[PDB]
This record gives structure tokens, C-alpha cells and sequence, in this order.
């Protein structure tokens, strides 16, 4: 019932790296203090970082599970993406901003970051089991990549939406705009795949499958918020930023088909300004009674 | 979640494989003892909430200061002395979310369901605190519900407009077309749904003085109309809804049509304006011969005979159209269109069918103008004059546009009461004050329509509720024979309250006297047949009231003979959509869609039962979609004999079945009288 | 492919490395040789011509019935007797295809250009014959052009009306808003470019009837004007044309503009209807000193003051607007928003620019309102009064809606004959006709400030054709101090045009005593500064022709201070886009953009040369992309002191400027004094 | 020394079927032998199968293979182009051209015709048989891809080319050379790869898959002298096409840095003849003069 309309906003939605000039961020990345830029620089190599393995893996692995000639190519459309576009556009930011060796050793802090590794390995490690024929096992990845879409990537977003918001880093604000819009249709259309396979389950299965999402939401989320104290206590963030990781966990929920978890938040308001039946011929006889 | 919201899901969780019915019961009163009257504003006495209500510019001061303090006192007394209890949680939620009067920020209650009435019932008595209390004893006994209009704005300070629906006549001319684009702007603005008939307007293709192929056709129109529609909605409330009425035998029908089209292209796509097509028995004659009908070009048949196209009768006229000459027009299959009528239905709900001559062989109102097309709900049917709208510095010449209030009798409830008499009564003189409070001081046509023509629309809800709870199926003969009569005595009692309004007043309706109330005929058959039950059990359901006979009949006939009448038009079925959720009373006389329905409402989901649904009742509360349509046909036929106007009739599909399936429906509604064809609902 | 179309494309080949500009002029002959000739209608006499056209309901009977046939022969044997050749091909193809009167069936010619040109003479001089001759000396000699509308269709009984300009004020209601879009479309039928001032309407998100959050702003408002005039486009022959303006603090303004940006989805979109922005100075002051920037909420500031935010001088009402608490305003940045603006002119040419206080500094009818807006071709500026439309049978307040009366000097063929004088006069008595003679039943506004202020715009063209063809660059000071002087002329002899027909009628135009000609203001820097030319060659160009002095102004002065001025508006240059090619003139006062223009007619290529082209004025005739912006909008403010009403200002950029080119364009129009600005069209 | 150079190509490639409007072809369709519209159609339908396992199938395992982020970009970005672009592109034309009856029975011709079942079997048993860090069954499939991109079409393109240099059919033939030009670089860009691999090879090794490759091809050109026989015997143009083919199968041996094997012969000549502005910011100094 909707491939093809999800096909339609995909390819519409197509963009370049070159299209954005970088080069005038500058002019205000220069007047940030050092753990503006330390933040900054740590919540994108986090994003870089996620982002490659749903390139390199959460995508293609579901598309190689699915069914259906026009899905595979939807999805293939969305690991190009991943690959040929949000990649690149991570790297010129990064090469805009910083010189080689400080983009070597951000990304080998975050390398080696607890929270950054503890949730890339959780996501990693479901997609790693899915099991041929296997719907039950391809469901569990789904909502991984639901998670990641709509979810884990926005204790991330949240800073250059903020700097957006603001009038700071314009251009790379637009490329993030970008991705972000990118990532949002991911989340919607893989979690209608994933619903398609809940709704195939028996009433116990199906109570087995929400305490599965509900567990691994849990997990992550309780996660993030170590992530994010590590990130954005140096400044003066955290609290805003777990009201819009748990906006954006209601809205992964409400992707797989699940009620929200969390009670309504408002959120700051300089990152919401980033932000056919059958035809049958009448046969006569059929005008008298 | 709260609590009530459980309780009501506690419902479809079985217990010993039965539903939990009374759970539902129990929900109303946690939403009462949670959440309504925690959320009420209470006032020491009735006389500081009156005026907190007045000052603040809640309720019009005007009617209130009719009555003394005392009198309305006593109108609210009469009002909670019930003690009406909501049986259903969704009843009590419906009212309290969209017509309890809340606060400016719509953070607490100011009307009770007994507020809200009283204050109804004191705009309709117009000073008599009797006929105060009279109202309010039909309306707590929910016998009678004022249209969604009605009950939601009367008396209030901040309310729009009474009338639901409205129909214009759009003339053949630039200055007609703005104006109905300004006037449909307006009416939008008041709330209430507009219906416009583009017949008249010239097809594409066309010349606008003498230079030719110049006309956008219909098209063009409903563009506009469409986007003032969009503009026009309600401030951003509630969606603007308008409709746009064809004839079949207009040369723009098929390009209609393609407005409807899931593939058609945004240059053509109307999305926010309703379709419906008329039929005259002239095409289905043609379809049913398999000869090559001809739509016709509007301009060039009014150049020729100086008369619109859908001005006279084609079943007389379309031969001479045909071999007119200096009448323009293209071939077309009508089966071929009548499958895309089907196929379009199938997959959109659209067009609404208008069985125009169903509706104009037994129009009472042919002497002032024939039926041309019908209201956004298809259940409108009243005769109407296009207005010449002329230039600025120029005297228009103010047709009739057509706009009639809407009022619904709850048919178990009047049943129980035995009171379909008073009722009737009751309801009509409610209507003919809300047509007579009503001024549009921007549609000239629809004000001059309702001080002349006096049009009301009496509907009935809760016949499949009726029929369910003192088991009897929807499609048996039994309540075929039950609708009979209690239709019947609605019509008979509604034709003596306009004779008695019209007695009373020393006035008729415009035009009344070349009526066939006032030559005899409309009593004809009610003057030979007798539509007294003939089956035992719905004899045995009317006891206790007089059932008219042929005798009662001809005394009535006699009487408005000597009096006439006061209302052009009296009954007319409407959906009735959400008011029917705070009646406890299933949708119009459609059959029930489903036995128990789920709505998400925020973020939770709440289950309706029908009312009056549990296991010795399950099966007599058949789905409308597991129902033959054939029989579904015939009941609405068998109504719609005793209403003037039409019955917003709903085809209820399954998914399985064809166009030629929804075809032969139509055309054995057509062969059985049904006037219009509302929605094709595919499950 | 056809001989003259051969001898035409034979241009582009080059014989001894130059054009062959000469075989134009053979494709001419070929062109009347082969096809005028053999499909242009002959008749034994002039009289069966008239009585032919006249019978056929091709002329009019009234105006040729004002003269005895022996005066027609004579003003046509004066026409005649010039033995007029079109020089170019393109010329006489453009007056052949556009302007000359053809059969119904479009395949014969029945008006040659002497035809045309005396009937126009006929229908000017209103019964006078040698006021007729005169005036089809005037445009045999081509020194003065009616306008498309005039030219085409005076004396024609099939035709729209002869003003194709119109500028409405939409006050804040739906009634007004209904009546805008009637009024466009009815203007838009007759032919005419609507252009309607949306700054009075309030904002997105503004309370209707004190219920918040319920405005859907002046894009709803765009949306319902573009689906207007999209269904009245001239019955089907040319797309209907359409603008909106909007004042720049109007809280819309982004809004609006994002009407103009590809991203903009379907139903933000409007793709007919052109947008212009009204610039005060206070948001020029704004953006330069970098502070940010407030737009407001127009039904805020009106409740609050009584008084529309675009009828209220913002340089002083800002300050007030900003620090009032009940004033609703949204921050912005202002350098933000002229970065927007100048990057949707390069991608799209839109919005139109208008410097509302460079208008209103130097306006003269300022008592009678200030100029909000401009036309569609951002050139009429005038004043204008909202009208207040009111409810059906309610009195409507009608106000000035501007329609102003176009009309072109050619500046070649007027100096050449040494005819300023004359050749204005007999303009601006043209214009007064056609003004005189227009009346508009659907327009009350139109129509009312048409009787009153009955103004009128005498334009201007070949400029560029004039410069270089005297080897003079359009970006010389010597160009630009021969416009001042030229300029200069026209305005001195338009004003005593106008004191004239005010003497001699005894009338001026309504409101005249508040203006700076009643209190001889407009006349201090005519009675202060010398605009002789200061350089030799103009001065030699001027040879011949009386110079108007200091002392000339003075008694100029004086006159109108006796005798009153009978148009309001009397100068504005509007582009003229294809009444150049049958002059064989540049396209107004702008630069050639081209030296030869490649079209695409049929399946055929033609190439038109700009008038006079060579080999030694080739380098003259520079291309308005390889120019300076600087010096064009250097010479735009040079005519625009002279200029009463505004100057079609196209901008024309290269793909390699940016939009802080754009920007700076903008601010130094601002700065010298420019009131609009019409495009940016990039090669 | 290449990828980059292949992803820019690649991406400034891009295209989708909607930017060429068909309705144009309605006419010269209309007015071709029934014949004639039968082997076009079954023609579009062969090529069809192919990208459909290409995209699906071919594209993301040879991606999943190789190391390189920027050459898996490069090869998920041709995985998109297969399915998302060019196997839909055919539904596009086949929509506009053929009732849905004839659609129908075109697809289920490709699902019973032997030739083509006998290719995808061939091809996509390669494809499957990769093992993770066996280089030599990547080589082998590599071997396949290039013979998919640069020989298989052939049989498929002829026909369309054919009719755009008789000027017929043209929008349907700008949208098939618009798919001939990616599958060109897309041979040339995987051959890259196979020599890569085959020069890592002992002199004994190369001999081994060289016999592979010849084999192979030998193989799929026996099969495909069928097919071109069953679809072109009724249009008359059998032996013209198979030229055509053995032109192509030398392509795809120098795709792979192999000599030629067929000789050189004169193809049909028809054939042959088928063949935003930039923003700056306002400064101060703007603002006077
Ligand atoms: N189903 C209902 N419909 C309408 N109002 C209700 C309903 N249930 C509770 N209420 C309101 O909430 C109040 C709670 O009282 P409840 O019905 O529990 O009985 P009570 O306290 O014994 O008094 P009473 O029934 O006589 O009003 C009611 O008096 C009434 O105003
Ligand atoms: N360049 C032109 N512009 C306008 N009309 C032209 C032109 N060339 C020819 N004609 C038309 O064709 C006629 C023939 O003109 P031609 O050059 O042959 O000689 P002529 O002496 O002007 O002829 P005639 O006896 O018609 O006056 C002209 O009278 C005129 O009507
Ligand atoms: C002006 C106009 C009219 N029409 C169509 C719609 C109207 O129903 C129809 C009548 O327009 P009219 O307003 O009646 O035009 P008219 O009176 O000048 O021409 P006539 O004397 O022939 O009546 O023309 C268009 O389709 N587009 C247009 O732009
Ligand atoms: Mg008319
Ligand atoms: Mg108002
Ligand atoms: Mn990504
Ligand atoms: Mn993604
Ligand atoms: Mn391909
Ligand atoms: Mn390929």
C-alpha cells in the first residue's frame, strides 16, 4: 500500500554534498569557546560513526531480507544515500572545520567512547543476527534501524539544530537539515516493513515482540542519557537535550506502530526553529427487475 | 491512561466469551467522577451563571431577556429534574468535546448536557416558558435532537450560523460565477456546507461573445470554488466542505468526473469540493437501450430556446436537443458512463447520484421550479430559481437558493414515548423558529429562499437501534412495514403542524397555491392506500397511538385545502454524523456500519457499541456491509414515499464485488424511487 | 520556408565579415510583395471598406459617425500620403500577426497600418478632422504610440478595453476580498493586468471575530488571485496576468515570497500571478545599520490605531509599532531578507521592488493618499483609497482604484522632427480621450478614480535606439544629460498639456488643491535648477527646438497656479514590449538586451536587428548585460526627476554576478532615487 | 587511481525516467507490424530481468565484497541506479505504450522463457556462490557482472537503437541510451576491479581463469544465440543482431583485459546512428556610496 508513494518522496527528496557551500562557517565557528567546538566536533564524529554502519550494514543487510522487487529497490535507494551522500557530506564538514590531525584524534576519542560504542554495538549486534527465512529475527533488526533512524541520531542532531537555530554554522546546519529529513523517511518506511511483520504474529508473539521493543528502547535510552551528560553537561545543555531524545523516542515508537512511552514535552525553542474495484461491463438485463 | 479510558477498553476483553457491555456503563461514570465534573464550573445559583454566561459574552442576551428569572429557573428544573444519565461513555464524550460550551481557552464546562438543552429549549420557545418547558422534556427524553448547527450555537453569542446546508443556482455569466464563488465564501464562514449547481454554466469550449472555444468549462469553476472552499474554512476549524451538482447530460460531465480521479493531474484535481451527478430518467432509458446518448453544450440550447438546459425536461426535450442543428453537442455510451459513475464510486465514493426525475414525480413544488440538484449530504431536494447577478451600478435579479434546517426524531425514543404525534409537532414548530431567526445578510438568494419558502428538514435517527432492540432485521419485510407507518404518521403529522402554523400565521409558503398540496394530489395516495402495519408485531409496536388512517388523511387534506401550508418543504433525512453519538441513536436510518466501533481520540482508543447492542440483540444489529443492498434499497425507498424531500442514503460495499455490482444497485435504486445515492462505502 | 523569411535569416550571413543588415529591409518588400498584398482585402472604395467593417461588426458605428465620409477620405489620404515602409521585417510581421485587423476566420488582412492608424486618428480627435490629421501625422511620422490595448482595439466594436493597467486596494474583510477577486476577474476579461495591494490584508495566524490563530494571510488570499486570473485569461487567448504587492513589513513577507521559490510546494505556489514588495526607507535604514528587524501583524496596528499599517508613514510609526505592548511583531533580520529577495530575483525576476519613500518624496498627490503599490509592470504610481465593500443591500464606500492611460513617444522619430512640444500635447489629448472614454461597470473604484483623478502615462521609447544611432553610449553622461534635458521637456509640456485642458474644460482633476502643483512645490526644482544640456553635442542634438528655462518653469508655474492641472498623473514608461517592434524602436527607456534577436515563429527562425543597427554604431548599441547596472540605474533616476509616475526598471545581470551584486544594484537605485524596479533577468 | 573519478561520474549521471515525457512515441508505436511490438516488448522484459538482478542481487554482493568505503559508494550507487532507476524506467515505457493485458503476459514470458531463466541462472549462481574473502569467487562474479553490463544488454539494445536511428520510438530510445551509457561505466568500472584481483594471480592461476572466463562466455554466447533467434526470426533482423552481440562480447573482454575472440564485422549503420545563484552576504559598505 505505499512503496510506491515512499519511492516518489525518496527520489524527490535527492541531493549532493557540492550543492552547499561550506567555507562561511567559518565566520562563526571562530567565535565559539573551545567546548562549543569540543561538543560540536565529538556529536558529529558520533554521527559520522552511526551513519556508516547503517550504510555499510542496516541497509543493505534488510534489503537482502525483504521481499519484493520494488522495496529492494527503495531500499537501495535509501544505502545509496547512507553511502554516496550523507558520507560525503559528514567528511566535508569535518574537513571545512578542522585541520587532518584534529579529525584523527576526534575520531579516535569517539572510537573509543563507552556510550558511543555501547549503543553502535547494541544496533550491530541485532543486525548481525538476522537469520535467513527468518521473519522474527529480520523484525528485531527493523527495530534496531527504526531506533537508529529516528531515534539514537537525535541526541546528536540536537546541537547543530541548535547552532542552526541561532544564525551559528548555517551551511553545515543545512546539510545536517538535509540528512536529518533523509533519516526521518528511513525510520517511517522501514517501520511499515517492520509493522507488515508484526501483524502477521499471533496475540502472544505480537505481546512478546512490544516487550522486545520496549526492552531495547529501555536500554538504549538509558544510555543516551549517560551519552548525553557526557557531551553536553561542559554546555549547559543536558536537560533540553533528553526532552528531545524522548520526543524522538515517541516518534520512533509511533513508527513501529506503538503508543508513545514517554509523557508529552515541549521542546526548545531555537532547536524547533532549526527544525480500484473491478470493472465489469454491464451485461443488460441488469436495468430490469 | 484514565480510568474511564480502560473501563471502556474493558469492553472488548471478554469474559466468558461474551462481551463486557456494561463495562461500558461503568466508564461514563469515572468520565463523570473524574474528569466532567471536576472540569464543571459550578455557580452558587443559576442566576450568577446566567450572567457570567451573558457578560462574557457567552450567550445572546436577547433571548434570555424573553423569559423572567423565574421562568428559566423552572425551565432548568424541568431540565435536571430527569436526571438524564449519558447510557454510553462515547455519548457523554462527544457532547462534552464538541457541543458543551467551554471557556475562551477551553480549559473547563460551562454547559451540562441539561444546560445546554435548557438554553436550546429557551431559543426555541421564543418567550413562552411552556413551550420552553415542552421543548426541554423532548429534548432531555432525546425524542427530538436539533441539527449539529442548532443545538452547538443556539443562543450563543459567539455562533455561526443555524442553517446546515445551503444550495445555489450559479448562473451562466462571469459576474454570477464571482458572485457564487463570494457567496459560497460566506456561507463557509457561517459553517455550513454549500452546494452549488454548475449545470447552467457553459461547457468547455464554448463562446463568450462570439468568440469561440473560449470557455474553461465546469472545470474552471470548481477550481475556484474549490480554493475558495480552502480559504473559506470555517477559521481554520473544520475543513472547508463544498459540492458541486452536474447533469449527466452537461458536456462537461466526463471532465467532472475526471476531478475525481485518483490519476487525474493537479491542473484538473478538486480535492475539498464533493461531486454529485444528476440523472435524469432520460440517460438511464438511454443506458438501458444501449443507444449512443448526446451530452449537450448549455449555451447554444439557451441561445436556441432561451431556456437552460437544465431548465426543462430532457425525457420531452432531448430528442429535439438532438436533432436541433444549432445545438451543439458530442456522443458519448451512456453504459460506458455509467460505469465510470460505478468506478469512480468504487474507488473514491464519488459522484452523488440525483435520480432527477425520482425526485420530480412526486416534488410538490414543480409549479415554482423542478429539483436540479441536491445539498452536500444528497438528502436535500427543494425547488430553486437561478439568480441573474448583473453588473456593479445594475439591480440583480434575486433568485431562490435553497436552505433548510435540520432536525432529527430519535426513533426509539419517540417510539417508546409513544409520542411521534407531539414530537413531529414539536420538531417543526423548533425548525420553522430556527428558519424564522435565521438573516444571511450576504447570500440574497438564500435569504429570500427561506423567508418564502418556509423549508424545514425533519430527519429520523435510530431506526436500525429501533428495529435491532425490539428484534427485527433491517432487511425483513417486518421493518420495511414498521418505516411504512411511523413514516407515514411522521408525514402526516408534520403536513398538520404546517397547516396549523399556516392557519395560525393567516400565511403560506411562497408560491403555494400551484402546489399539489393545495390542488389535492400529494394526498392522493394517502387518500386511497392505507399504511396501517401489516404484520401483527408492528401493530403491536404502535399501540397506544393513533395510527392515520385514510379518513384522518382526507380530513387533513380538507384542512390544508381550507388553510394550506406553512412550509414548502418539512422532511429531509440527514446523516446526522456526530450528533447521533450524544443521542445513543445509530446514524440516520442507515443501517450501523459496524457493531462496535473503534476511534483513536488523542492519543488513546476508545470502542462505541451500537446502542442497545448485547447477545440476545448481536445478530438483529447486522453490519450495513454484510447487508444486501437491494433490501437496503427498498427500505430506503419505502421511507423516502413519506418524505418530500431525499434521504441521505450511504451504499455500504464490500471490497469483493464489482462496478457492475455497484451499477445494478444503482439502477434498482433508480427503478425503486430512491431519489439520491449519498456515498459507495468499500469496506 | 517563405522568401522574406529567407532574406530575413540571410542577416546572420556574413558578407565580407559584416551583417548584411540591408537584406532586411528586402525581406520587407518580399514580405508585402508575396503575403500582405495577396491576403490584404481590397475594396473599390474607402466607403464600401467602412460600410464592410462597419456592417461586419468589425468598427464601431459612433465615432465614424461624428464625421462626414469626406473627412474620413481626408484623414485617410493623409495617411496615405506619408507613404509609410516599414523598415525591418519584424516590424510589419509584428504589426500584421498583432495589431492589423483581420477576418473571423483570421486568413485575410482588412487593415493595412494607414488604416489602423487613421481609425485610431478618428477615434482620438472625437469629431474633429483636422485634430484627426494631426494625429495620424503624429503616428504616420511614428513619433507617438498608442499602447497595445489603445492601438489595437480603438475604433473596433469586438475589443477589450483600452486600459490594460489596473491597481486595486483589497481592504481587510472577506467582502473585499470576494470583490478583489470579481474585480480582477472582470478586468481580466476586458483584457487588462490586474495588480492588487495586499498589505492591508492581516497576516497569517490573526484573529477573526476574536478567535485566535484563524487568518490563513495573504498567501490564501495569492492563492484564490492566481486561480482568478488563471480562469480569466482573455477567453482563452493570452495567460491571464496577474500581481500582488505587499508591504515589506507585513508579517507575510517571507511568506509571500516563498510564493516565488521552486521549493515551494502546490498549494504555496502561485505560478500566474506576479508579487512585488514595498520597500520603506525605514527597512533600507534597518538593514544598513544591521539592526533586526520587526514585521508586524496589520490587524494588531489597526486595532490599536484605527488605521491600516500600510496607510501610516512607517519612518515615523516603527518606533511606536515596536515599543507598543498591543502591536503583534515578529523578529527578523533585514539584511536576511534583501539576501532573500535578491536571490529569488535571480532566480526568478520576482519580487518587483518598489522605494516607497523615493515614490512619496517626490509624489505630488501625497493629501489624497500616499503610493503603496505599484502595477504589474512596477511603473504606475499613484494614489489610491481602499474601498470598503460591505454585506449584499448594504452601501458599498468606493475609493480610487489607479488605472492609468498609456501611451509612448518615440524619442528618434520625436526629436528628429523637432516636435517635443507638439508631439506631447497631441499625446496627452489622446490619452485625456481614451481616459474620457473608458467605462468600467464592474470596477466601482477603477471607474471612480478614472472620472476623478483621470490620470494618464505618457511614456517614452527608443531611447537606446536614439543614443546610438547618434553615436552616443547609454552609460555616457552625455546619454544621461540628454534624457534629463528631453525628460525635462516632456514634463514641462505635459504640465502645460494638462493646464491647458484644465483652462479650457474649467476642471482639474478631484483633490487638485492639495497637491504640490496647486501649492507650486513640484515646481521648485524647475524654477531653481537649469536642466539645459551641459554638453555641446546634446545641445546641438536640441538644435531647432525651444529649450524650456528657469523663467519658462516660472510662467509654467504661474499657469497652473490659475488655472489648475487636469491629470493627477501625466509621465509614466511603461515597457512597451511589442508596439517597439512596429515602431522600429528599443523597448522603452532600457538598454537593447540584444543587438540582433533570434525568434522562433511557427517552425520558422527570424532575426531581428535593433533598429538603425550598422557596423558604425555597433559598438553603440552595447547589450545591456555587458553594462554597467551603475550607470543604467545612473540614467533611470536622470528620467525619473522628470518622471511624475514610476519607470519600468528592468534589471540585467550576468549568471556570474551574485546576489550581493543584486543587493548592491538594489540599494544604489535606492539611494539615486529609483521608485521601482521591475526585473532581474540574468543571461 | 580511479573510484573517485567514477563516483563523480557516476553521480553527475543521475537520472530518473519521469524527466523524458513518453506520450510522444504513441504514434510511431501505433504504426509498427504486431511482430514488431512483440519482440520490443519482450525485448524491454529480457532487459528488465537482468537490472531487476543486477540491483537486487549483483550490485550489493560485489559491494559487500569490496574493501573501500568510496568503492562501496560507487557500487551501491550502481546497485540504486539497476532497480530504482533503470529496471522501473521499462514499466514507465511499457505503461505508456501497452495495455495492462499485454504488460501481464510480457512479464509472464520472461518467468517461462528458457533463454533468459538460463542467464539469470547462470549470472546470479555466480553472484551467490561469493565467499567472504575469497577473492577468486569475486573474480569469477566480477567476470559475470561485465558480462551482464557489456554483452548480455546487447541482444536487448539493439532493437531500440534501431528504431531511434529510423527516428522512431525516439523518447523510449533517449531513455534506453540514457541506461546504455550508465551500464557502459558500470563494465568499465567492475572490469577495474576483476583485473585487479586477476593480477594478484600466479601465471598458472591467470591460465586457470582465463579458461573461466573464455568458458563463460562461450556459454552465455551459445544461449543467447537462441534467444536473439526466438525474438528477432519474426522481424527479420537475427543475423544483423548477433553481429551486434559479438561487437559488444569484445567490449566486455577488454572491459576485463582480455584480447578480443570474435572477429570484426560491419554492424548495421542504422544502429550506429542510435548511438540556484551564488549567495555573499551584504556588508556594510554596501549599504552607501
Ligand atoms: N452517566 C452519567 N450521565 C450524566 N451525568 C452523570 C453520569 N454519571 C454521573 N453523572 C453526574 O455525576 C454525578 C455523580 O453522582 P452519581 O451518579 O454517582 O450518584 P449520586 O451521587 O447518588 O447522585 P445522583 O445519581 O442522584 O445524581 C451525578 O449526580 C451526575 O451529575
Ligand atoms: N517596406 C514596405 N513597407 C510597407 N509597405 C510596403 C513595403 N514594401 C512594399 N510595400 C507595399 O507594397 C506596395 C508596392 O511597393 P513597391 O516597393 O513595389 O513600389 P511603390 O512605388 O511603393 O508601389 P505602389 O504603386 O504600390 O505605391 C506598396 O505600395 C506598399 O503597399
Ligand atoms: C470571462 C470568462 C467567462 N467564461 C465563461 C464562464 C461563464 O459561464 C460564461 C459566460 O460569461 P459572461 O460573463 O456571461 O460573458 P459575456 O456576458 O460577456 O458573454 P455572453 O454575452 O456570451 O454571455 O463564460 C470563462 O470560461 N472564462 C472567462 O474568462
Ligand atoms: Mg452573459
Ligand atoms: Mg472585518
Ligand atoms: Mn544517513
Ligand atoms: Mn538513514
Ligand atoms: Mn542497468
Ligand atoms: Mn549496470
Amino acid at each position: 500500500d505505499f512503496t510506491q508513494m515512499f519511492y516518489n518522496q525518496n527520489v524527490k527528496q535527492f541531493w549532493l554534498p557540492e550543492e552547499i557551500a561550506l567555507n562561511g562557517d567559518l565566520l562563526t565557528w571562530k567565535y565559539l569557546g573551545k567546548n562549543e567546538q569540543d561538543t560540536y566536533m565529538k556529536v558529529l564524529a558520533g554521527l559520522t560513526l552511526l551513519d556508516t554502519e547503517q550504510g555499510n550494514t542496516g541497509m543493505p543487510i534488510v534489503a537482502e531480507h525483504v521481499d519484493g522487487h520494488q522495496r529492494k529497490a527503495v531500499l537501495n535507494f535509501m544505502a545509496m544515500m547512507e553511502n554516496a551522500v550523507h558520507a560525503k557530506s559528514y567528511s566535508n564538514i569535518f574537513m571545512t572545520l578542522a585541520p587532518t590531525e584534529t579529525i584523527n584524534e576526534v575520531f579516535e576519542w569517539v572510537k573509543q567512547n563507552k556510550y558511543l560504542q555501547k549503543k553502535a554495538q547494541m544496533i550491530v549486534g541485532l543486525y548481525k543476527a538476522i537469520q535467513k527465512d527468518d521473519e522474527i529475527s529480520l523484525f528485531k533488526a527493523m527495530v534496531a534501524s527504526v531506533y537508529l533512524e529516528s531515534f539514537l541520531f537525535y541526541s546528536g542532531f540536537y546541537y547543530p539544530l541548535y547552532f542552526y537555530g541561532q544564525g551559528k554554522l548555517m551551511q553545515s546546519g543545512e546539510i545536517i537539515n538535509l540528512i536529518l529529513r533523509d533519516e526521518a523517511i528511513h525510520g517511517v518506511y522501514v517501520g511499515l516493513l517492520a509493522q507488515e511483520i508484526y501483524n502477521k504474529q499471533t496475540e502472544e508473539k505480537k505481546a512478546e515482540l512490544r516487550e522486545f521493543a520496549i526492552d531495547l528502547l529501555n536500554q538504549l535510552y538509558e544510555n543516551e542519557l549517560e551519552y548525553t551528560e557526557d557531551l553536553y553537561d561542559q554546555v549547559g545543555l543536558s536537560h533540553d537535550v533528553k526532552k528531545f531524545i524522548r520526543y524522538n523516542a515517541n516518534k520512533a515508537l509511533m513508527n513501529l506502530g506503538f503508543d508513545p512511552y514517554f509523557e508529552e514535552e515541549d521542546i526548545n525553542p531555537i532547536v524547533l526553529n532549526g527544525l480500484k474495484a473491478t470493472v465489469e461491463p454491464l451485461k443488460d438485463d441488469d436495468f430490469y427487475f | 491512561v484514565p480510568k474511564w479510558i480502560q473501563l471502556n477498553n474493558e469492553i472488548m476483553i471478554q469474559k466468558d466469551g461474551k462481551f463486557q457491555f456494561d463495562k461500558d456503563k461503568e466508564a461514563v461514570h469515572s468520565y463523570f467522577v473524574d474528569y466532567i465534573n471536576q472540569n464543571t464550573v459550578f455557580f452558587h445559583n443559576l442566576k450568577e451563571k446566567l450572567d457570567y454566561l451573558v457578560e462574557n459574552q457567552y450567550y445572546e442576551e436577547e433571548f434570555l431577556s424573553l423569559y423572567s428569572f423565574e421562568d428559566i429557573k423552572e425551565v432548568f428544573k424541568t431540565a435536571y429534574a430527569k436526571k438524564f444519565r449519558f447510557p454510553s461513555f462515547m455519548s457523554a464524550f462527544k457532547f462534552y468535546n464538541d457541543y458543551a460550551l467551554k471557556t475562551n481557552d477551553k480549559k473547563k464546562i460551562l454547559e451540562r448536557y441539561e444546560d445546554r438543552i435548557s438554553i436550546v429549549a429557551l431559543f426555541f420557545a421564543n418567550g413562552d416558558t411552556e413551550k420552553a418547558k415542552e421543548y426541554v422534556n423532548l429534548m432531555i427524553n432525546q425524542e427530538y435532537q436539533p441539527s449539529t448547527p442548532t443545538f452547538l450555537n443556539a443562543g450563543r453569542k459567539r455562533r455561526g450560523e443555524l442553517v446546515s446546508c445551503f444550495l445555489l443556482e450559479v448562473n451562466d455569466s462571469l459576474n454570477d460565477i464571482s458572485r457564487a464563488i463570494d457567496i459560497s465564501m460566506q456561507l463557509s464562514k457561517l459553517g455550513g456546507g454549500v452546494s452549488l449547481n454548475l449545470s447552467k454554466l457553459r461547457a468547455k469550449g464554448e463562446a463568450i461573445k462570439d468568440v469561440e472555444n473560449a470557455t474553461k468549462g465546469v472545470v474552471g469553476v470548481m477550481k475556484l470554488l474549490d480554493n475558495a472552499f480552502r480559504y473559506a474554512d470555517q477559521m481554520g476549524q473544520r475543513q472547508g466542505s463544498g459540492a458541486a451538482y452536474l447533469n449527466i447530460f452537461h458536456r462537461d460531465i466526463n471532465d467532472f468526473l475526471d476531478t475525481k480521479k485518483i490519476s487525474a493531474d493537479e491542473d484538473v484535481r478538486v480535492k475539498t469540493l464533493s461531486i454529485g451527478v444528476v440523472i435524469p430518467d432520460k440517460f438511464v432509458e438511454l443506458a438501458r437501450e444501449d443507444k449512443a446518448a448526446y451530452v449537450f453544450y448549455p449555451h447554444t440550447i439557451y441561445k436556441e430556446y432561451g431556456q437552460h438546459m437544465d431548465e426543462m425536461d430532457m425525457n420531452e426535450m432531448y430528442d429535439k436537443f438532438v436533432d436541433n442543428p444549432r445545438v451543439k453537442k458530442e456522443k458519448i455510451n451512456p453504459r460506458k458512463l455509467l460505469e465510470k459513475l460505478a468506478m469512480l464510486r468504487s474507488e473514491s465514493g464519488y459522484p452523488y447520484i440525483m435520480f432527477q426525475d425520482n425526485v420530480n414525480k412526486v416534488h410538490a413544488n414543480n409549479h415554482i421550479s423542478k429539483v436540479k440538484f441536491s445539498n452536500l449530504c444528497s438528502e436535500v431536494l427543494q425547488a430553486s430559481q437561478v439568480s441573474s447577478y448583473t453588473d456593479y451600478d445594475e439591480e440583480d435579479e434575486i433568485g431562490l437558493d435553497i436552505s433548510c434546517n435540520l432536525g432529527s426524531l430519535n426513533i426509539l425514543n419517540v417510539m417508546e414515548h409513544k409520542s411521534i404525534e407531539k414530537t413531529v409537532k414539536l420538531a417543526t414548530d423548533s425548525l420553522t423558529h430556527v428558519s424564522e431567526t435565521t438573516d444571511i445578510r450576504n447570500a440574497p438568494a438564500v435569504r429570500r429562499a427561506n423567508k418564502a419558502m418556509k423549508s424545514i428538514g425533519l430527519g429520523a435517527m435510530n431506526l436500525h437501534g429501533y428495529l435491532a432492540q425490539n428484534g427485527i432485521a433491517y432487511e425483513s419485510p417486518e421493518a420495511r412495514d414498521f418505516a411504512n407507518t411511523f413514516f407515514m404518521m411522521v408525514n402526516f403529522y408534520s403536513i398538520q403542524r404546517s397547516a396549523e402554523i399556516a392557519k395560525e400565521k393567516g400565511e403560506t409558503f411562497d408560491q403555494y397555491e400551484g402546489s399539489t398540496y393545495a390542488t389535492g394530489e400529494y394526498f392522493d395516495k394517502y387518500v386511497s392506500t392505507d399504511f396501517s402495519p401489516k404484520y401483527e408485531k408492528i401493530a403491536n409496536l404502535f399501540e397506544g397511538m393513533h395510527i392515520p388512517t385514510t379518513e384522518d388523511w382526507k380530513k387533513l387534506k380538507a384542512f390544508v385545502a381550507e388553510h394550506g401550508m406553512y412550509h414548502s418543504y418539512r422532511l429531509c433525512i440527514a446523516p446526522t454524523g456526530s450528533i447521533s453519538y450524544v443521542q445513543s441513536s445509530t446514524a440516520s436510518v442507515m443501517p450501523i456500519m459496524e457493531r462496535i466501533e473503534e476511534r483513536t481520540y488523542g492519543n488513546s482508543k476508545t470502542y462505541y457499541p451500537m446502542p442497545g447492542l448485547a447477545s440476545n440483540n448481536w445478530f438483529f444489529y447486522k453490519e450495513a456491509y454484510d447487508m444486501d443492498m437491494f433490501k437496503v434499497v427498498d427500505m430506503i425507498a419505502t421511507i423516502q414515499q413519506h418524505i418530500d424531500q431525499g434521504i441521505s442514503f450511504t451504499l455500504f460495499l464490500k471490497d469483493t464485488m464489482t462496478t457492475r455490482d455497484l451499477n445494478r444497485i444503482d439502477l434498482y435504486a433508480h427503478h425503486r424511487g430512491i431519489k439520491t445515492i449519498y456515498y459507495a462505502r468499500t469496506k
